[PDB]
Parts: C-alpha cells; sequence; structure tokens
RNA sequence: GAUCCUCGGCGCACAGUGAGGUUACUCUCGCUCUACCUGCAAAGGUGGCGGUCGCGUGCCUCGUCUCGCGGCUGUAUAGA
C-alpha cells in the first residue's frame, strides 16, 4: 500500500496492539478516522494508529500530512479488524488515536522510539 | 505410530472426477468427514449444520437432515446456535458431532436425530471456539479457543477436563492424530505448539523469520509472515504449518526450525501471497492437501525420509474461499467448505469464483 | 447606509462520540412410462411393464434357476 510510510515488524505491530488495549482501560482513546483526525488537528493525540488494509486507501492518506505538521508520531497496523477489536468495539476500524496513555506511557514510548530508529534519528 | 502409507505415486490425479454442490446457506466454515458408511457435516455464519451421505463416491454428497440455530437461541446453555458456527467435528464412534463458534458454546449433537444431546459453555466472555479436533480412535476432544486456552473434553461425560495455556494469541488451528496430544498454531504469536497431554509438557516451535534476515543467510551461496494460520498432523513426529504469506512449512518435533518451507505455495495475486487457508495431511500417509482461494486444490507429496514435500498435482475445479478440507477412502475422496468469506472474517479482497457449496474430487490408484 | 425589536410570511440542510446491529435465485443437462379407452381439452379408468407373497411348476445339473397361476401393487441407479 502507498499511503504506509515505513515498514512495521509484527513484534512491533503487537506492541502498539496491545498499547491501545491498556489505553482503553486506564487512560483516553480516540477511534475512528474523523476522530483520529480531530485528535491531531487540536494536538492532544500522542500516538497515532493506522491499519494497512483501508479500502479505499485515500480514507487515511490525509493522516501521515497531518501528523508530520503536527508532529505527532503514527503508526501502521496490518489489519482493521484486529485494530477495532482491541479498541473495545466488535467491528473494525481504519484508524485510532492514544490521547493519555495512562498504564502504557512505558509501552508507548518504546513505541514512538522503534519507530524513531526505523525511520532514521538518533 | 509413523508413517507408513505410501501412495502418493499412485495417485491418479490428472484424472481426478471432480464436482461442486450448491447449498442455500452463506458461508460454509468448516466440514467434518466421518469414517467408519460415510458421513459429512457441515456448519455456516448462517448457523446452520447440515449432515451428508458421502458414501456413493460416483455421485455427490447427499443431504440428509439440518438443524438451524437463530436470535430464539440467545441466553449460554441453551440448545441452540445464535452466532457464527466456526467449527465442526465428527466423533469418531459415529454417535456425536460437536460444533462451536463465536457463541461461545460447544453444542453436541446425536448423529441419529441431528438433535442437540448435552451444551457446553466455555464460560469464558472472550472464549469463542476457532477449531475443534478428536483424538483419533477416542471419544477425547480438544477445542482450540480465542481466549489463548486450549479446552479439553471428554465427549461421553460430556465435561470439560481441563484447560492448556501457551499461546498469546488467538488458537486458530488445532490438529490430533491416536496419541494423546495435539498440535496449536496460534496465529500472530507465530509459534506452533505440541501438547503432550499426559507428560504435562509442551514443545513450542516459532516463525516469523526476518526477510532480510533469511536473505541474509541466503547469501551465503522473501514475503513476511505474520501469521501461522493452518496446522495438520501427518504422524506422532511430524506435522505442517500455513502461513498468511503461502508459506507451507514441514516441522519435525526433535527440530526448532522447519525441516522444510515451500514459500508461496499457491502463488500470488506491489506483490501479495496467497494465505494458506486450508492444510490436511492424510493420516500417517506421504499425501498432504492444501487450499486458499487460488481456485486449486493443491496434492502434495511427502518424502520417504521425511525431509522434503514436493507437488503432486493440482484439483483445478476447486474457486472460491476454501474453509476446510477433509478426505475419506474406501479410492480417495477429497471433501473440501468453499465459501465467499474466510472462516474468521479476515477481509478478502476479488475472490475469483466466489460461491457456496461443497467441492468433492474423486482420485483413483 | 442601516440599526435593532416585534410580528408576519415563507427552511428547518448542522454539533461530537464511537460497532453495533442486521438460503434464495439464474442458466444448462438429462431424469417412467405405454396401448387403449371414459374422453371437446382437461380430466378418469382399463391395459402395459414391474414387483410382491401363496402355490403349483421344467433340470441323464431335477440344487438353483425356468414357467405360470390366485391375492395385490406400483416404488430406478439417481442426479448433475
Amino acid at each position: 500500500a502507498s499511503y504506509v510510510k515505513f515498514e512495521v515488524p509484527q513484534d512491533l505491530a503487537d506492541k502498539v496492539l496491545e498499547a491501545v488495549r491498556k489505553a482503553k482501560e486506564s487512560g483516553k482513546i480516540k477511534k475512528g478516522t474523523n476522530e483520529t483526525t480531530k485528535a491531531v488537528e487540536r494536538g492532544q493525540a500522542k500516538l497515532v494508529i493506522i491499519a494497512e488494509d483501508v479500502q479505499p486507501e485515500e480514507i487515511v492518506a490525509h493522516l501521515p500530512l497531518l501528523c508530520d505538521e503536527k508532529k505527532i508520531p503514527y503508526v501502521y497496523v496490518s489489519s482493521k479488524k484486529a485494530l477495532g477489536e482491541a479498541c473495545g468495539l466488535q467491528v473494525a476500524t481504519a484508524s485510532a488515536a492514544i490521547l493519555e496513555p495512562g498504564e502504557a506511557k512505558d509501552l508507548v514510548d518504546e513505541i514512538i522510539k522503534r519507530v524513531n530508529e526505523i525511520k532514521g534519528k538518533t | 505410530g509413523r508413517v507408513f502409507r505410501y501412495f502418493g505415486d499412485k495417485l491418479l490425479i490428472s484424472e481426478a472426477k471432480q464436482s461442486f454442490t450448491r447449498v442455500g446457506e452463506n458461508n460454509l466454515t468448516c466440514i467434518s468427514c466421518f469414517q467408519p458408511r460415510l458421513f459429512a457435516y457441515t456448519v455456516s455464519k448462517d448457523l446452520q449444520l447440515t449432515k451428508y451421505d458421502i458414501t456413493d463416491f460416483s455421485k455427490r454428497p447427499k443431504k440428509l437432515k439440518y438443524a438451524k440455530g437463530g436470535a430464539k437461541y440467545i441466553p449460554n446453555t441453551t440448545e441452540g446456535h445464535y452466532d457464527e458456527i466456526l467449527t465442526v467435528a465428527a466423533s469418531p464412534d459415529g454417535k456425536y458431532v460437536v460444533t462451536g463458534g463465536r457463541d461461545r458454546k460447544l453444542i453436541v449433537w446425536s448423529t441419529e436425530s441431528l438433535s442437540p444431546v448435552k451444551v457446553i459453555p466455555t464460560k469464558d466472555r472472550r472464549g469463542e471456539v476457532l477449531s475443534l479436533a478428536f483424538r483419533k480412535n477416542s471419544d477425547q476432544l480438544y477445542a482450540s479457543c480465542a481466549d489463548f486456552k486450549i479446552r479439553t473434553y471428554s465427549i461421553n461425560q460430556f465435561s470439560q477436563l481441563e484447560i492448556l495455556y501457551g499461546h498469546h494469541d488467538i488458537v486458530e488451528d488445532i490438529s490430533a492424530l491416536a496419541m494423546e496430544r495435539c498440535v496449536t498454531v496460534g496465529a500472530r504469536d507465530r509459534t506452533a505448539m505440541l501438547w503432550k497431554i499426559p507428560d504435562e509438557t509442551r514443545l513450542t516451535f516459532r516463525g516469523g523469520d526476518e526477510p532480510q534476515k533469511l536473505l541474509r543467510r541466503w547469501m551465503k551461496e522473501f514475503f513476511c509472515e505474520g501469521s501461522i494460520d493452518v496446522v495438520s498432523m501427518v504422524d506422532d513426529f511430524h506435522f505442517i504449518t500455513g502461513s498468511d504469506n503461502g508459506n507451507i512449512c514441514l516441522w519435525s518435533l526433535a527440530k526448532k526450525k522447519p525441516i522444510f518451507t515451500e514459500r508461496i505455495a499457491h502463488g500470488i495475486l506491489l506483490l501479495q501471497p496467497f494465505w494458506i487457508t486450508s492444510l490436511y495431511a492424510i493420516p500417517y500417509s506421504n499425501v498432504f492437501i492444501s487450499g486458499s482461494w487460488s481456485g486449486s486444490l493443491k496434492v502434495w507429496k511427502i518424502s520417504d525420509n521425511l525431509r522434503s514435500f514436493e507437488l503432486l498435482g493440482e484439483l483445478s475445479g476447486a474457486k472460491g474461499v476454501v474453509t476446510k478440507i477433509q478426505v475419506v477412502e474406501s479410492k480417495f475422496r477429497i471433501l473440501a467448505s468453499i465459501a465467499k468469506e474466510h472462516r474468521l472474517g479476515r477481509w478478502i479482497a476479488n475472490v475469483s469464483g466466489a460461491r457456496n457449496g461443497i467441492y468433492s474430487a474423486v482420485i483413483d490408484q
């Protein structure tokens, strides 16, 4: 897919889905592309999670561009059904956002730092 | 308890007799065949369980009886299904067929009247039943579930015996033979696990090999694996797995890595590989069959030294998403449940020749 | 330049969240009849053919199968 900027290994993808679940429980998340958008536009989001199997690709294509302007890190997962079902929904979701990590702070900080390494940085 | 059936080279696959039987149901998720008069049982997302007579290899599967569940059955110990049935297994004694799915219930029905004789809940709000496998020549049932647990049962006690722990994702598929043991696959944990029930121990086999690393060690002279989805046991010492990168792997209990790998076994179609959505090794033989949604059932032969397998042939009348494969004998008859959707709801773009029903192939010698 | 207020008359598409909720068809292939009649068709009945039991019944083989009769009856392997 073309709106996917970099490569996420499955270990990281699983650590992301975990991070989201703990954030439902102990913090505050936003679920769905529109709500994720508003979370970036408002600067509330600490981490943005985008699914790789969105079916018209362009639905989430604006997020990489938007997150870079607001300097909010974003990450990919492979299944939208899996992200939504993480999110506490019984339906799929195309993108989500973590606003407050709560009991996942340590878990998120490792993610936002692994995606830095496999992006360039130091 | 090892491989002794060598009929791989004898099989008249190119001249196989092929048929398809439509069903009025949506999305068969599993098929289970009984072998001593031979029977098949099918389950669907539409909540229908159906029984077929398949003993006459000359004619297509003959529908005998059906039972449909529904909203009426919302509680979970009611004697009916109310959410997607994901799996079905016929008891080796001919007396029972047991179903399970998203409504977190095992329901055991009599084969006689197709009526529920016992309902056994998993008692967990996440314990969806994903796969069933009877120990061969036994009433001992193994159910792999979505809460990362494998539950065991004694079917003529209609009771739960115990719970097995180890997986770190849903246990998608489970396979068993005559020994009191089973193989499971954990999907995104990218492990296969061999459970020795009486020894209270378990072996762990790991996939998920980085392609850059694989290429790096290949230069000593491909496709990312994100999920190991299917599994089948060939004997008491070997098994096969199938992944969502098209890999079919042969494993020995003695080795940590796969002893052999056929990559993108069902081809591709920038590049996307066909997942392995079905895998059935006929017990103690050197042949196994694989299925995807690529339009054909691939039949493979294992080496006599068990260090490799090779393509015997293709059954090309098998369009659609193969959700389950079974093999019965009298002459081999391959039965396969074909749906428009993946069993579990994984999303599949353009399935060519998408359809609902039962594929049959009769192969001689 | 209008204010704004009222009324009146005339419209009621915009503000956040998030996964709840809701088998049938089509097309091909073939697929128990048949004589007759009661019969305008249609419809009905008889016959065919079969099968059935009781029984008789033909074998340098008198096993089994042959044959027929009385009762009755209509049912092939069945689907692709």
